[PDB]
RNA sequence: CCCUACAAGG
RNA sequence: GUUAA
RNA sequence: GGCUAAUCCCCCAUGUGGACCCGCCCCUUGGGGUGUGUCCAAAGGGCUUUGCCCGCUUCCGGAUGGGCCCGCGUCCCAUCAGCUAGUUGGUGGGGUAAUGGCCCACCAAGGCGACGACGGGUAGCCGGUCUGAGAGGAUGGCCGGCCACAGGGGCACUGAGACACGGGCCCCACUCCUACGGGAGGCAGCAGUUAGGAAUCUUCCGCAAUGGGCGCAAGCCUGACGGAGCGACGCCGCUUGGAGGAAGAAGCCCUUCGGGGUGUAAACUCCUGAACCCGGGACGAAACCCCCGACGAGGGGACUGACGGUACCGGGGUAAUAGCGCCGGCCAACUCCGUGCCAGCAGCCGCGGUAAUACGGAGGGCGCGAGCGUUACCCGGAUUCACUGGGCGUAAAGGGCGUGUAGGCGGCCUGGGGCGUCCCAUGUGAAAGACCACGGCUCAACCGUGGGGGAGCGUGGGAUACGCUCAGGCUAGACG
């Protein structure tokens, strides 16, 4: 079955393309602790139907471009900018880790 | 190959009478008769409290010299017994007892285990009608170990079987003196053997 | 030394030449038709287009341009012509596009 | 604020039994009560009961102990010799039915919280289900 | 450490250093004698221990021990190194194998002969 | 094409073949599509030739081409008998 | 070789 | 001065 | 430059059908159907010659093989922290069997990173293998699977398939042949040479068997393979003898000089017969083919063995290799002489300074035995990187203190969802290996057949205690 993942939209700054952040939690292979890891998928949005903050379903698809092999199946719910925020701050945080940081 | 050396010196070392010559090991002279102490220049000097290791090593060297097997084969049999179901200790003796050269001895065809070995190597023996010259061949319950026809006349085989007349044989075996043929009925029970060996110590020796 | 099957090399050379010459005829005509359609020359364009079609399919009979590769060309070709013509003229000779 | 209300209870019990208290109170909660049910059933404790300490709901756990003893240190043997948390916040422990442990060859127990409710390792094995391995007792 | 810390940093598999850079971790290495010296042992001991400075095919130049009472090594003796240090000679971590190359086996040796490279003498 | 042939599995001076369905292009002792019988050329056992007759019939029906020897054995086992 | 097995001394 | 008992 | 055949190439026709554009219908990414228009087929050969065989054309489907895509998993360094322009996405083209920045034109300004991007180091990955009670650690030689490469780099042609180890082209290095213009070549195939190295074999036999390519067949090719050769490199089986034999030769070692040891060991008697010598002598091989039958089923017939005159049988028949390590403790096994911190031993502890069970020899002893030791490396013991299974007052270890970002963790009650978690069924889990059973070589090693396995992941269904998420409530934490 083509894979179907659920994730939040953290970017719509691309034409007909949305970055879907996808999480998954599972027992750490050695320490047991249920850890939580995630990945970003560039999904196809031909109608530019999906907006920043949307929690959509993503589905395996015939390559649309390099780096892009999933199409947005549907909307699960929306207006979840809380999720986008987390992602954004995590990213914001990073620019304060090297010799080019700043904010405390 | 096998040991091939002074054997009554082994009995002396082990402080127990091992029968490695069959006859004479009954005469007033298995040396265990005169000088049942270890061989060498210090054989009589006061003995020292053996280390737990020493005890096992000897008990094992004892149980192995009795059958005259290399350490190579001995250990392999032991390992086979460990893998097998049921008390390793007995099963091990079970297997040791199943060696053809040994069975030949238990049926009297040969006066000693070493003699038995030669009898097998030189093809004067036979399992289920067929010749078998492998001292280590494993005899299975039901097999019939017999003296080869061509050799049912060897002066040696006469005597040994003549002497077998009216002699009892292990409970797990059956001997037909007239037809110079015997049969391995079942595996001996530990209680069927009277080995001057505490097989457990042997097991411990290998746990080290 | 001397593996006589360098005869394979010889042949490859001729085949190469045969293929090469077929494809050129194909490109050249295809261009010629799309060129006429892009000018409204309906009857003339379609006329040639069929040649291209014929040459392409013929090419597909052997190794030259065997395959869906043929289809792809017929397709792309019958597409640019009809589109170019619609952007002006009418399918006169109609010797290829369907009503 | 406690971080492991369960661990808290296992300890309140462990600490109390260790000084031979008659009973001991623990902040109330259904899940906690359910665990208590088994301890009672299993005979590790005399039993328990809801009670209200200063207006809030607690659970008096009535502890058990063996008889007074001989020689020096006549303190009685413990019924609950060992009560240990297994799964914990930030290291939850889950087991499939074929992975449910056998505490002290059966002499002790394991308490898992399954989707069929909280069960002793035997009750779990019986109903053929696994779950979160809460703790162990003996 | 907490489980979280273990998840974040895990444990560290620590590796061991070779007590014998005979490069390729070859069991032995060939070389030529650069110098044939004598050396004094440490503290508890006293003696004129025999050592050789060998230039290895492994590109190394290490000092190796010359076991045995005999010994016929000179500034160009080609020999085989094996590894095995000398508790008494800090710095000496290899032994020269006797009976191989220009290294004569110890003569008249009658006991641990296979070490020291000494063939079996005729008995009668 | 796809084939029904013998794969060597005995040991020196002791061959034991597995009658197999493998792509013709694959090494003989390599990955085969499916075992369908066995053959002991020295008949050192009353059981020296077995063939899943139905399975064989299936492959023949789909194009599997049997080696001459494979075909001999297959026949001895009744794969081609009609009655 | 004098000391005590030495080093250092004669 | 060192090394031992 | 000229001649010429075909299953070589082309034109026309036939159009079962198929391809393409447009339309409609079904279906849902380019799947299937249908209508008009257009476009597209072909090769002959053999004879037991009026009818069969081999083959050719188009189409649909099967079978096998494969391409591309996606989830998850896959070493060390953070003394590598920021990386990115075909870079990320778009529209339209090109290319391919096919999707795709794969390539291009143009537009947009994006994509990636502490869940470790980028850089550096190392490395083909698996089935497995070794070790370990397990968890785990280490590993990837032989065999099977996948990938990658063919002197180094780039490239396409031919073809169903290659960007092709024994095909092609160019550049580079190198070798060889040159009449100096210019050419030829690539063992990481088998064998062999040489170099490097501690170290790794025959320029062997055969195509008989299995397997492959071409052929209607006969049959031809096949260093694939089946065998033989060399190396205790490993594993397993075997020998160097068996029984008798003295209060106990000699020699040699100890000694209190009485005697004790080597030791039934030898000698010697008798018995059996490794080697060898004769005679017999394989299995692996029955197909292809041929005849009957119908070129089918079925039934007959003939050819064929490298290994090898080997295995194995039967007859005769000699008493016929033993070494190596070790003996202070750990660790099984002690005395004498020599030596005198010397010569030397030594895995760790240590031993030798004039009576050394520790050095060197000897006698004796212990261990293992066609081996025994040594060195190197891996796991173990080492809960000594501690998940199972450790620690930090003084042993190594609390950050000099706070604030607080990400993150980790989260009180009591009810309800929704069912992500984690648990349960059933089912698909997958190649073979070999491992395990068990039985069986084939006289045993075993080795090998055959059969049995049993599971984690993980996919699919359908189910559960909801706990963790999660959403919604509501609470007041015991917190704050006011
Ligand atoms: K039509
Ligand atoms: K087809
Ligand atoms: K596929
Ligand atoms: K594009
Ligand atoms: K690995
Ligand atoms: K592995
Ligand atoms: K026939
Ligand atoms: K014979
Ligand atoms: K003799
Ligand atoms: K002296
Ligand atoms: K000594
Ligand atoms: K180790
Ligand atoms: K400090
Ligand atoms: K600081
Ligand atoms: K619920
Ligand atoms: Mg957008
Ligand atoms: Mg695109
Ligand atoms: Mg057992
Ligand atoms: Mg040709
Ligand atoms: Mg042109
Ligand atoms: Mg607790
Ligand atoms: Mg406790
Ligand atoms: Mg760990
Ligand atoms: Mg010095
Ligand atoms: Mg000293
Ligand atoms: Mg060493
Ligand atoms: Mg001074
Ligand atoms: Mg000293
Ligand atoms: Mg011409
Ligand atoms: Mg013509
Ligand atoms: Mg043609
Ligand atoms: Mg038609
Ligand atoms: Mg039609
Ligand atoms: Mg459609
Ligand atoms: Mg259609
Ligand atoms: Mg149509
Ligand atoms: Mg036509
Ligand atoms: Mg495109
Ligand atoms: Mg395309
Ligand atoms: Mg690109
Ligand atoms: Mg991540
Ligand atoms: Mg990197
Ligand atoms: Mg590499
Ligand atoms: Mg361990
Ligand atoms: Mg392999
Ligand atoms: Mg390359
Ligand atoms: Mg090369
Ligand atoms: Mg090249
Ligand atoms: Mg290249
Ligand atoms: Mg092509
Ligand atoms: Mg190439
Ligand atoms: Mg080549
Ligand atoms: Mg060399
Ligand atoms: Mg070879
Ligand atoms: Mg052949
Ligand atoms: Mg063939
Ligand atoms: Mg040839
Ligand atoms: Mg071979
Ligand atoms: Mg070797
Ligand atoms: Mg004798
Ligand atoms: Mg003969
Ligand atoms: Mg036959
Ligand atoms: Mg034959
Ligand atoms: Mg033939
Ligand atoms: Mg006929
Ligand atoms: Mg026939
Ligand atoms: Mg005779
Ligand atoms: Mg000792
Ligand atoms: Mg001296
Ligand atoms: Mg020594
Ligand atoms: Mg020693
Ligand atoms: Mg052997
Ligand atoms: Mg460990
Ligand atoms: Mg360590
Ligand atoms: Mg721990
Ligand atoms: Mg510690
Ligand atoms: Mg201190
Ligand atoms: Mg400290
Ligand atoms: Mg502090
Ligand atoms: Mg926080
Ligand atoms: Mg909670
Ligand atoms: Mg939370
Ligand atoms: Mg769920
Ligand atoms: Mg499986
Ligand atoms: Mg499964
Ligand atoms: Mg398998
Ligand atoms: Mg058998
Ligand atoms: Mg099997
Ligand atoms: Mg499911
Ligand atoms: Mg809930
Ligand atoms: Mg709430
Ligand atoms: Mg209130
Ligand atoms: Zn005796």
């Amino acid at each position: 079955p083509k894979k179907v993942l659920t994730g939040v939209v953290v970017s719509d700054k691309m034409q007909k393309t949305v970055t879907v952040l996808v999480e998954r939690q599972f027992p750490h292979p050695l320490y047991g602790k249920v850890i939580k890891r995630s990945k970003k998928y560039l999904a196809h949005d031909p109608e530019e139907k999906y907006k920043l903050g949307d929690v959509v379903e993503i589905i395996e698809s015939r390559p649309i471009s390099k780096r892009k092999r999933f199409r947005v199946l549907r909307l699960v719910e929306s207006g979840r900018m809380d999720l986008v925020e987390k992602y954004l701050i995590r990213r914001q945080n990073y620019e304060s880790l090297s010799k080019r940081g700043g904010k405390a | 190959g096998r040991y091939i050396g002074p054997v009554c010196r082994l009995c002396r070392r082990e402080g127990v009478k091992l029968y490695l010559k069959g006859e004479r090991c009954y005469s007033p002279k298995c040396a265990m008769e005169r000088r049942p102490y270890p061989p060498g220049q210090h054989g009589q000097k006061r003995a020292r409290r053996p280390s737990d290791y020493a005890v096992r090593l000897r008990e094992k060297q004892k149980l192995r010299r009795i059958y005259g097997i290399s350490e190579r084969q001995f250990r392999n049999l032991f390992e086979e017994a460990s893998k097998k179901k049921g008390v390793t200790g007995s099963v091990f003796l079970g297997l040791l007892e199943s060696r053809l050269d040994n069975v030949v001895y238990r049926l009297g065809f040969a006066v000693s285990r070493r003699q038995a070995r030669q009898l097998v190597r030189h093809g004067h023996i036979t399992v289920n009608g067929r010749r078998v010259d492998l001292p280590s061949y494993r005899v299975r319950p039901g097999d019939e170990i017999a003296v080869a026809e061509k050799s049912r006349n060897l002066e040696l085989i006469r005597q040994n079987l003549e002497a077998m007349k009216g002699r009892k044989v292990g409970p797990w075996l059956s001997l037909d003196v007239e037809g110079m043929k015997g049969k391995f009925l079942r595996l001996p029970d530990r209680e069927d053997l009277a080995l001057p060996v505490n097989e457990q110590l042997v097991i411990e020796f290998y746990s080290r | 030394r001397n593996l006589s099957a360098l005869k394979r090399h010889r042949q490859s050379l001729k085949r190469r030449l045969r293929n090469k010459a077929k494809k050129s005829a194909i490109k050249t005509l295809s261009k010629k038709a799309i060129q006429l359609a892009q000018e409204g020359k309906a009857e003339e364009a379609l006329k040639i287009m069929r040649k291209a079609e014929s040459l392409i399919d013929k090419a597909a009979k052997g190794s030259t341009l065997h395959k869906n590769a043929a289809a792809r060309r017929k397709s792309r070709l019958m597409r640019k012509v009809r589109q170019l013509l619609e952007a002006a003229g009418a399918p006169l000779i109609g010797g290829g596009l369907s009503a | 604020m406690l971080t492991d209300p369960i661990a808290d209870m296992l300890t309140r019990i462990r600490n109390a039994t260790r000084v031979y208290k008659e009973s001991t109170d623990v902040p109330a909660s259904r899940f906690k009560e359910e665990i208590l049910r088994i301890l009672a059933r299993e005979g590790f404790i005399k039993g328990y009961e809801r009670v209200d300490v200063d207006g809030k709901p607690y659970l008096r756990v009535y502890l058990k102990y063996g008889p007074r003893r001989q020689g020096p240190d006549p303190r009685p043997e413990q019924v609950i010799h060992h009560i240990r948390r297994i799964s914990k916040p930030g290291r939850r422990v889950y087991v499939g039915v074929k992975e449910i442990p056998r505490v002290r060859r059966g002499l002790g127990i394991a308490i898992l919280s399954t989707s069929k409710g909280v069960l002793t390792d035997r009750e779990a094995r019986k109903l053929g289900v696994g779950g979160e391995l809460i703790c162990e007792v003996w | 450490p907490t489980i979280n810390q273990l998840v974040r940093k895990g444990r560290e598999k620590v590796r061991k250093k070779s007590k014998v850079p005979a490069l390729k971790g070859a069991p032995f290495r060939r070389g030529v004698c650069t110098v044939v010296r004598t050396v004094t042992p440490k503290k508890p001991n006293s003696a004129l221990r025999k050592v050789a400075k060998v230039r290895l095919t492994s590109g190394y130049e290490v000092t190796a021990y010359i076991p045995g009472e005999g010994h016929n090594l000179q500034e160009h003796s080609v020999v085989l190194i094996r590894g095995g240090r000398v508790k008494d000679l800090p710095g000496v971590r290899y032994h020269i194998v006797r009976g191989v190359y220009d290294a004569a086996g110890v003569k008249d040796r009658k006991k641990s002969r296979s070490k020291y490279g000494t063939k079996k003498p005729k008995e009668a | 094409m796809v084939k029904i042939r013998l794969a060597r599995f005995g040991s020196k001076h002791n061959p034991h073949y597995r009658i197999v369905v493998t792509d013709a292009r694959r090494k003989r002792d390599g990955k085969y599509i499916e075992k369908i019988g066995y053959y002991d050329p020295r008949k050192t056992t009353p059981d020296w030739l077995k063939v899943d007759v139905e399975r064989a019939r299936y492959w023949l029906s789909v194009g599997a081409q049997p080696t001459d020897t494979a075909r001999r054995l297959l026949r001895q086992a009744g794969v081609f008998r009609q009655e």
